[PDB]
RNA sequence: GCCAGGAGGUUGGCUUAGAAGCAGCCAUCCUUUAAAGAGUGCGUAAUAGCUCACUGGUCGAGUGGCGCCGCGCCGAAAAUGA
């Protein structure tokens, strides 16, 4: 027998594997881990992808459930402004340019992750980790 | 190090400990068991 | 020791069957080897001299 | 000191997926032990003393008793996992028969599924009976195995029958060595009557067999038997031909075969070189016997050196069997460290006059060559172009200018050894009628080539293997640790079963009999693949260590 | 000294089999806040954890660093007995 343990980890779509830590995690619960590959991947259907928290429970008897979260803003950035994979290094080289209503979406999508669940912080905010990634901005 | 003439405090987890006459240099992994000589 | 000709593998024992015969080729291809024996078997395929050459009875199964 | 039943219960679910019922519970730990109780036809078989004159039986000395009960209990629950009879049983809370024990139990050990840890203890005899009668219980018989597998005299499946009646058909295995009976062949038959003083022949190699004698090791003595059943076991004499795993039937016995083919894969390379070679086709001699008394190993030379590469599964293994050498076979090889395919290359674009100016008695046979070199990727191929910077060179040269190209390149610059993996080119050159041969622009070709290598940036291209490492993520860290030691960086690591496999790069040189390592980092976890990949340089320093005299 | 908070974008980007504060180049932020870094050490396969930084709770009087001058101590062993 094995008493509740909700382990929540940082799946990404795509792997439907349990090699570990899913292995030592939940291995103790008997994880319907394979339902949440086969559930979460339509959940986010309209790009079917990106990097994903998750949160998975046992029940006693085994009982499972998944909980979704929202996807990163250094990748909700290589979207938005166009890059590939960067701009090679935040101080040297800069693609694409950032402006007053891109950044204003990158805010907008990930309104309850940042940090600051308030808008009036997040657009400068993220766009000063803008600079993290090397992003350049367009300022009006 | 352990026993030489230069002696420092390399690891701030480490400290000089002037005892039975001559400059030591103490910590918890006694690696850096240092010592004036 | 010589050889029986195309097909081989050996690499150093076989127990090559000293045989005995030389050509105008090797100065001595004295005392061949045979096939068969303790190594090499003929030929990956042969249709004749399999009475050196290893290969059984080509049992093509049709 | 050490003794313990939660000990090894606990490590038989934690290590594989045992599902250990056991029925056996000891009375006194350490020193203390005088018997053992019985939770399987419920008594307490106790062995009064250590070499075991005297024994008894008597109840529980009133501590354990509920103890061994719960475990019980335990059984008949676990039994709920096969028939219908046990279960419900244990549902009406009705007492199991001490022979339905017998079946569930039996039932599920022989289907691989309980794990009947009898135990006790061997230098003070204590808890010996109890497992004979255990053996006696639940141990499965022939009658019990499922159908053996195996081919036919034409190729498909068998159909290998206990019945004592059918066609002949055996195996055997070990080859002994004796003074009396000479070699001794150890078998188990499987289907078919076999008489002693008779004949039989060798489904394998195609050899008629006379059965001498049929034999028996009985524990001190050996007994000779009037013959052998189908579906026992027994060793006999004569058979001078049959090795080992030869399918053995009788005289006709429909020439049937079988399937088993099993793998003594190779991880030790040692090597080993006589003082003069002389000693060396002696010591031939020796695996002559060695090579065909233990199937193992394989003593196979590499191409690129000389020397006889011993390959073979262990450490001490080859270890072992070079005792065996110097003891009773007595060979003087000064055991070395395997050597390793050494090729080169070079790194720049050159471009030199192989003139030929040469005149002799008249014939001159000169060849100025003027070729450009490039080189590329290791790992392309070899490269040359149909490279005329018009029509000067003859067309007899083009098949022939490039040999001596390729001819120079058997040997190189260096220490001078197949120089692969180059582009090469070529553009211009110089013509005459009588004072050119064939010959004579493959020699401007060979010219041309040593100088253009020479200099033209030198290099050793070391092979390297690809390893997959056969570990968990334990003694994974420490291997990656080990790897990483070994002058080379891995690449590769896709979470595995039972395991976490990691795909290795690792330079062929260093590496080296890495199986005495990582048996012992791992503890034996398991080990890697010989997979071959391909060379490049050895670190500057590693280069001009070679560069001997 | 002790209690506690010690956080979120984040896995900074760049590299790299991976480089997640933490083997390495650039960097060289913004925010929830009283306070918490693009990090200081250990540790990790890289994560993990531990951890210092910083700021409150307790506290109750001095404390931390940088330079100089005088005398010293380690530095410091050779041969018949000092």
């Amino acid at each position: 027998k094995k008493v509740v343990a909700v382990v929540k980890l940082q799946l990404p779509a795509g792997k439907a594997t349990p090699a570990p830590p899913v292995g030592p995690a939940l291995g103790q619960h008997g994880a319907n881990i394979m339902e949440f590959v086969k559930a979460f991947n339509a959940a986010t259907a309209n790009m079917g992808d990106a990097i994903v928290p998750v949160e998975i429970t046992i029940y006693a008897d085994r009982s499972f459930t998944f909980v979704t979260k929202t996807p990163p803003a250094s990748y909700l950035i290589r979207k938005a402004a166009g890059l590939e994979k960067g701009a090679h290094k935040p101080g040297r080289e800069k693609v694409g340019r950032i402006t007053w209503e891109q950044v204003l979406e990158i805010a907008k999508q990930k309104m309850p992750d940042l940090n600051t669940t308030d808008l009036e912080a997040a657009a400068r905010m993220i766009a000063g980790s803008a600079r993290s990634m090397g992003v350049e901005v367009v300022g009006a | 190090m352990k026993v030489r003439a230069s002696v420092k405090r390399i690891c701030d987890k480490c400290k000089v400990i002037r005892r039975h006459g001559r400059v030591y240099v103490i910590c918890e992994n006694p690696k850096h068991k240092q010592r004036q000589g | 020791a010589y050889i029986p000709g195309e097909g081989h593998n050996l690499q150093e024992h076989s127990v090559v069957l000293i045989r005995g015969g030389r050509v105008k080729d090797l100065p001595g291809v004295r005392y061949h080897i045979v096939r068969g024996v303790y190594d090499a078997a003929g030929v990956k395929d042969r249709k004749k001299s399999r009475s050196k050459y290893g290969t059984k009875k080509p049992k093509e199964a049709a | 000191t050490g003794a313990d039943l939660w000990l090894v219960i606990r490590t038989m679910q934690e290590r594989l997926g045992a599902r250990p019922v056991v029925m056996q519970l000891p009375i006194g730990r350490e020193d203390t032990f005088s018997g053992i109780i019985d939770v399987l036809r419920m008594k307490a078989y106790t062995y009064g003393n250590d070499l075991g004159t005297d024994i008894r039986e008597i109840p529980i000395p009133e501590e354990y008793l509920d103890q061994a009960r719960e475990y019980h209990e335990k059984l008949v629950e676990v039994a709920a996992d096969f028939d219908e009879n046990i279960m419900l049983k244990y549902l009406e809370g009705e007492e199991p028969t001490e022979e339905e024990l017998v079946a569930a139990i039996r039932k599920g050990t022989i289907d691989l599924k309980i794990t009947p840890v009898f135990l006790g203890s061997a230098l003070k005899n204590k808890g010996v009976q109890l497992l004979l009668d255990a053996v006696v219980d639940y141990l499965p018989s022939p009658l019990d195995i499922p159908p053996i597998k195996g081919t036919t005299p034409e190729g498909e499946v068998v159909e290998i029958h206990p019945d004592p009646n059918g066609p002949l058909a055996a195996l055997a295995f070990k080859i002994m060595a004796d003074p009396y009976v000479g070699r001794l062949t150890f078998i188990r038959v499987y289907s078919g009557t076999l008489t002693s003083g008779s004949y039989v022949y060798n489904t394998t190699k195609g050899r008629k067999e006379r059965v001498a004698r049929l034999l028996r090791m009985h524990a001190n003595h050996r007994e000779e038997v009037e013959e052998l059943k189908a579906g026992d076991l027994g060793a006999v004499v004569g058979l001078k031909e049959t090795i080992t795993g030869d399918t053995l039937v009788g005289e006709d016995a429909p020439r049937v075969i079988l399937e088993s083919i099993e793998v003594p894969e190779p991880v030790i390379d040692v090597a080993i070189e006589p003082k003069t070679k002389a000693d060396q086709e002696k010591l031939s001699q020796a695996l002559a016997r060695l090579a065909e008394e233990d199937p193992t190993f394989r003593v196979s030379t590499h191409p690129e050196t000389g020397q006889t590469i011993i390959s073979g599964m262990g450490e001490l293994h080859l270890e072992i069997i070079v005792d065996r050498l110097k003891r009773e076979f007595k060979v003087d090889a000064n055991v070395g460290k395997p050597q390793v395919a050494y090729r080169e290359t070079i790194t720049k674009p050159v471009d030199v006059e192989g003139k030929f100016i040469r005149q002799t008695g008249g014939r001159g046979q000169y060849g100025h060559v003027k070729i450009k070199v490039e080189p590329l990727p290791r790992g392309s191929g070899f490269e040359f172009v149909n490279a005329i910077v018009g029509g000067v060179i003859p067309k007899e040269y083009i098949p022939a200018v490039q040999k001596g190209i390729e001819e120079a390149m058997q040997s190189g610059p260096l220490i001078g050894f197949p120089v692969v993996d180059i582009k090469v080119t070529l553009y211009d050159g110089s013509y005459h009628e009588v004072d050119s041969s064939e010959m004579a622009f493959k020699i401007a070709g060979s010219m041309a080539i040593k100088e253009a290598v020479q200099k033209g940036d030198p290099v050793i291209l070391e092979p390297i293997m690809r390893v997959e490492v056969t570990t968990p993520e334990e003694y994974m860290g420490d291997v990656i640790g080990d790897l990483n030691a070994r002058r080379g960086q891995i690449l590769g690591m896709e979470p595995r079963g039972n395991a976490q496999v990691i795909r290795a790069f690792v330079p062929l040189a260093e590496m080296f009999g890495y199986a005495t390592d990582l048996r012992s980092k791992t503890q034996g976890r398991g080990s890697f693949v010989m997979f071959f990949d391909h060379y490049q340089e050895v670190p500057k320093q590693v280069q001009e260590k070679l560069i001997k005299g």
